[PDB]
């Protein structure tokens, strides 16, 4: 489908994206810091992100959305 | 950057041929 | 003289331009020039890795004639 | 000092480990070594191997014992360099042993490195080649030595006949490190550095009261005409390096190749048509009498390609010629009756000889030319008493 | 099998500017991600590598490549997708993978950057351990060249897995930044110097400090290729440009290869 | 001649470090080996964890005790540290569970007699090796 | 060379001595004796405890010779240490290099048992033509 | 794969149903099935009847729809000639995918003539290092 969302329960390191932004395939999107990696999660399509849910710092669970794109 | 000589002898005559020392194929 | 030359079937070249380009096909030939004999190695040959059932043909027909090829 | 936390950094301290592996008990050391005429471990192996064909391998080991303090002295690679490289193009595993660390005596992690090398020689069927300088087991450590020389001559057991395996002796080798040459194909040794025993000649002295020098007891020369046990005494350790390749370029690389075939033009037509002055030369040189004899070399010499004989055991029961010859090259085993030698009669020592030889040539492919001027048996009451019947059959 | 040209000198002597960036590849912090196709294609002949399953169970990549012509075949941890752990689909992938290597003649090299096992009770619900085991098996009955090189972790019982000598591994090579060890030093030093971080906990100390103090001091002396290399579990340390002039040796070396296995039907595999 | 194994377990023994990841893979390749060679029975009478569950199943036949073995990679604590899941050794790596769920035991004994009676009776089947007949 | 290449069951019973290379000729468990026991009275060691002693410690009996003190008593004191530490079975066994220290008067037993256990083996070597066994 | 590769002896008896992909999974004879016995309970087809006539006679269904008969009540009379006609063991047995069509109280006997002659099945399959059977 059309939704980022966040492959294991983890923390928001770092969000490299804003809402309304066109990304392309593979780009970074947010950095979740989970088994003590800084795991990258990315756009696995080209498209405008549309609902952006993610803080710096925040726990989020697995199945979070990230955005849409 | 080197160059080669060679001698050919066509028909009998003598010629001498510069070709380049890094000629592939 | 039974072998193969070269054959320039169109064109009337003179010496030059034929020694240029006798020099050029020279420098293109190349390959195995005068090869040794290829060392024959049968340590680790792959048919002797596979399973024969003990009354199999292929150990006739595929291990011992590869074994013997000679 | 960069950083040890950082990726380089950690670089930086992988090249000083390997740096330090070089001279792994000190500078002075390599510089004793040098000053007494001979080479270093390292050096032997770089000697022997082509240039820049060496591949280390467990070059950063340490033992591990701790008996008798042991653990305060960890040298790098524990005394023994090993890993593969190429002699003349084609692939050999090799080992060296180093004397500079606890005289070169055999620990568990020397003895593993050593088994890890025999094992990839015999799993990839290249040709082994250890040279060896230590003085016997490593004491401090106890019978873990003794396990790790059984599983070795296991090995050299295991691979007999299998793959070429080829020792040399540059220095000392005292009680177990004698074995695993013995278990070899061939031994060269050199020719006064080198010593192999099983008892030091203290304990001869102290059990049997017999004054010896450990030169008289287990030198090359000893180990060449009295106890046949080394094939080859070398001036110099170049020239064993030169002996160990020039067997190499005889033998094939395992028991399923074909020994290496030169390139040689067949002239045409028949033998007669064929004939070469050498060739001729043959015609007229046995001599007129029967009681005249002629030295069995000058046959070898006109039948073999380039008058290029490797001779095996040289110094060695005389009255029997070995070694290694090409025809058309390619290569063959001579052996030879020596009329200038006890007549060229048979006796034991030349039948061990030549079975051996013969039994090695038959393993790895190489085929076999008899050379055959002999009377008989060498009569004596001491050639019976010794066994020559037992140990003439062997030849059988 | 393709004709290349084999660069003569030592391995030292023939290294490219391709095979230098190995040198800085890996990331300072462990935490740090990096993309293993970077070494796997600066390993492969013209950068070339036909990737197998791309879609499927990121975590390993499994593909065809060359060394020096000599069709290999590749198994790489990949630290970008769940840190390169191991899980039921990357091991059910990579073992069918191996096994059809074997099948046919293909040696294979294994890229190891792996901190475990993925936790979770689906996994264990699933079969981790059975359906994990087919990784094992595959590694362990294949009789091709297998080459490991070990960059960053290596740990437990992945470390068993992805290629360890003691199951069969012919040749071991580890860059400077491998990690070889038990378990990681948090755990360990959970568990070694326990009683101690409690005795601490007792009079009122600083026990956060002092697990902190005590994870630096595990790290610094174990999580390393060092103790394994000593034991010889490792054949060489390498610097990361040598890479490929390794692995084509090493190849070469092995390019036949006997072992002897005891006389079966056929094997029983978990299933 | 067949090999019988009964595991404990609490995996590698840390302060030995990598010395026992060795001894595992040398374990795990003799299993390999003996796979379809000599039958293989696992007995888990404990708590298996880490690299002792890696030997059974690569074994031919697994027989758990009803409460008193489990068997699991990574125990509760770290699950819960990493995925916020609860759960207990039992449920997680119980004889239930992997007969149940995973498929990996092929017997749960009330007891541990009752575990070595169908080992017996597993045994009674089967032939010393593959080069054997069934009795 | 006759003892490593022989595939047929083999066992040993060491009574006494098993020194240094002697050792390793004599059924060695590392050149491929199958089962290997010791009676209490086994001294496996790598050379007799004198000359041991006159190695490990030389340094110290050098320096009591230059202090003047008794050599020769420290000499048999060190010796019966070491001949009391180590020259014994208990060390082999600890490396596995015995399997089982036994009463001398099980040794029957034991050899009958082993026999009945190796009457069938199998043993993998690589292929040759034949061996090339020093003559 | 596993059934198909095993040598060992094979036997099969159908009681009621072996449809489809599970027929050809479940010891078909054509997969290697040394004996095949069916039940006269035995079901043997592509797939069920509501599902075959539902497709081998969409055309007259199609043209009872046209015409507003009551195609709920022919598909009913043609579901049952189908299950009379193709639903039992006898096809099968015609094209001797079944061996004989047996009482069931005859499945022991069979079963026991079967196994006590295929003790050595002289079979093999092609030459291979091993299988590759999917993981
Ligand atoms: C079981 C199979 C066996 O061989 S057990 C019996 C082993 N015993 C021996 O070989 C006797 C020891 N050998 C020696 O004394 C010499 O190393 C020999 C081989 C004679 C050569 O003499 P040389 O070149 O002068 O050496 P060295 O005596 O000065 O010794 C040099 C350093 O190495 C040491 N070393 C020697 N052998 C051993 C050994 N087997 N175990 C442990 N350490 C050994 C010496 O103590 C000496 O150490 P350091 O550097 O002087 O402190
Ligand atoms: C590759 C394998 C790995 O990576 S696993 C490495 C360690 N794995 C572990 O899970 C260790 C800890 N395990 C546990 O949670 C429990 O101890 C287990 C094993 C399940 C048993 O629980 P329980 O019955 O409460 O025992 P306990 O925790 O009181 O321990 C009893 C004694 O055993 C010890 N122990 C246990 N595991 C290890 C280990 N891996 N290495 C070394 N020692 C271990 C404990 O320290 C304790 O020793 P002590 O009797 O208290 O002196
Ligand atoms: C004169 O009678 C001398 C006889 C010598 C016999 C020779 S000696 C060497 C050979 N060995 C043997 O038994 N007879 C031969
Ligand atoms: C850190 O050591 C504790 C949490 C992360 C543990 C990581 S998760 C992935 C690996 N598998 C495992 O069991 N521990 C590692």
């Amino acid at each position: 489908g059309d939704a980022v969302t966040a492959p294991m329960q983890g923390t928001v390191v770092k969000v490299a994206v804003e809402e309304g932004q066109e990304v392309s395939a593979g780009d970074l999107v947010v950095v979740l810091e989970a088994m003590k990696m800084e795991n990258p999660v990315t756009a696995h399509k080209d498209g405008t992100i549309t609902g952006l849910a993610v803080e710096a710092g925040a726990a989020i669970t697995q199945g979070t959305v990230i955005a849409e794109i | 950057v080197p160059r080669q000589t060679v001698v050919v002898e066509v028909g009998g005559r003598r010629l001498e041929v510069s070709l380049p020392g890094d000629l592939a194929i | 003289d039974h072998e193969a030359h070269i054959k320039v079937l169109r064109g009337e070249p003179t010496p030059e331009e034929m020694a240029a380009l006798m020099a050029v096909l020279a420098s293109a030939g190349g390959g195995p020039a005068e090869p040794v004999k290829k060392e024959r190695n049968m340590w680790g040959h792959p048919v002797d890795k596979l399973r024969y059932s003990v009354f199999s043909w292929q150990r006739v027909t595929l291990l011992e004639r590869t074994h013997m090829r000679r | 000092q960069v950083d040890i936390h950082t990726t380089a950094g950690k670089l930086a301290d992988l090249k000083r480990r390997t740096e330090e592996t070089l001279h792994p008990v000190g500078e002075a050391a390599v510089d004793k070594v040098h000053a007494k005429g001979k080479l270093t471990a390292r050096e032997r192996i770089l000697a022997l191997l082509d240039e820049g064909s060496f591949v280390e391998l467990d070059a950063l080991a340490k033992h591990r014992s701790t008996n008798f303090g042991l653990e305060k002295n960890r040298p790098l690679g524990d005394g023994v360099i090993t890993g593969y490289g190429t002699i003349d193009g084609r692939d050999v595993c090799i080992f060296s042993q180093d004397a500079t660390v606890f005289g070169g005596s055999l620990g568990e992690v020397y003895g593993e490195k050593i088994v890890k090398v025999q094992e990839l020689a015999i799993k990839t069927g290249r040709p082994l080649i250890g040279i060896n300088d230590g003085a016997g087991a490593r004491i401090q450590e106890g019978v873990v030595s003794l396990g790790l020389y059984s599983r070795i001559f296991h090995n050299n057991i295991k691979a007999s006949g299998v793959i070429p395996q080829i020792s040399l002796i540059m220095g000392a080798a005292a009680g177990g490190h004698v074995y695993s040459p013995a278990l070899t194909d061939f031994v060269v040794m050199v020719d006064q550095t080198s010593q192999m025993f099983i008892t030091g000649p203290d304990v001869i002295k102290t059990v049997t009261g017999e004054d010896v020098t450990m030169e008289e007891l287990g030198g090359a020369h000893t180990h060449m005409a009295k106890s046949g046990t080394a094939h080859y005494v070398a001036s110099g350790e170049q020239d064993a390096f030169d002996y160990v390749r020039d067997l190499l370029s005889y033998l094939p690389p395992n028991n399923y190749a074909d020994p290496p075939l030169y390139p040689v033009a067949i002239p045409e037509g028949s033998i007669e048509e064929t004939l070469t002055d050498e060739d001729l030369e043959l015609d007229t040189l046995i001599p007129d009498s029967p009681n005249q004899p002629y030295d069995m070399h000058e046959v070898i010499t006109r039948i073999l390609d380039d008058d290029e004989f490797l001779e095996v055991q040289a110094g060695y029961a005389g009255n029997i010629v070995v070694g290694f010859g090409r025809v058309e090259g390619r290569p063959v085993g001579i052996v030879a009756n020596q009329p200038t030698q006890f007549a060229g009669c048979l006796d034991i020592n030349a039948s061990e000889k030549a079975a051996r030889f013969i039994r090695t040539c038959d393993c790895f492919n190489i085929p076999i030319v008899l050379l055959v001027d002999v009377p008989g048996f060498l009569p004596g009451t001491d050639q019976e008493y010794n066994g020559i019947i037992r140990r003439g059959a062997k030849l059988l | 099998l393709y004709p290349v040209a084999i660069p003569e000198g030592s391995i030292e002597e023939t290294l490219t500017d391709e095979d230098l960036e190995l040198d800085t590849l890996i990331p300072d912090s462990p935490n740090q991600p990096y993309d293993m196709h970077e070494v796997i294609t600066r390993i492969l002949d013209d950068d070339e590598f036909l990737e197998v399953q791309a879609g499927y169970a990121g975590n390993i990549v499994v593909g065809f490549g060359r060394v020096e012509g000599r069709p290999v075949g590749i198994v790489a941890n990949q630290p970008t997708q769940f840190a390169g752990c191991l899980d039921i689909n990357a091991s059910e992938k990579a073992a069918r993978f191996i096994r059809t290597c074997d099948c046919f003649n293909i040696p294979i090299v294994l890229l190891v950057d792996v901190p475990g096992f993925l936790p979770g009770t689906d996994q264990e619900y699933n079969g981790i351990i059975r359906r994990g085991a087919k990784l094992l098996y595959a590694y362990g009955e294949a009789t091709v060249a297998k080459v490991t090189v070990i960059t960053r972790k290596s740990y437990g019982g992945a470390y068993c897995v992805m290629g360890s000598k003691d199951m069969g591994a012919d040749v071991v090579v580890a860059w400077p930044t491998a990690q070889i060890a038990v378990m990681g030093a948090s755990g360990a030093v959970g568990f070694v110097y326990r009683q101690q971080l409690k005795e601490a906990a007792k009079n009122g100390e600083d026990v956060d400090a002092l697990r902190l103090e005590l994870q630096q001091t595990y790290e610094d002396t174990l999580v390393n290729p060092y103790i394994a290399a000593e034991r010889g579990y490792v054949d060489a340390v390498i610097p990361p440009s040598h890479t490929r002039g390794y692995v084509a040796n090493a190849l070469r070396l092995l390019e036949r290869k006997i072992v002897q296995m005891p006389p079966k039907k056929h094997g029983n595999i978990p299933l």
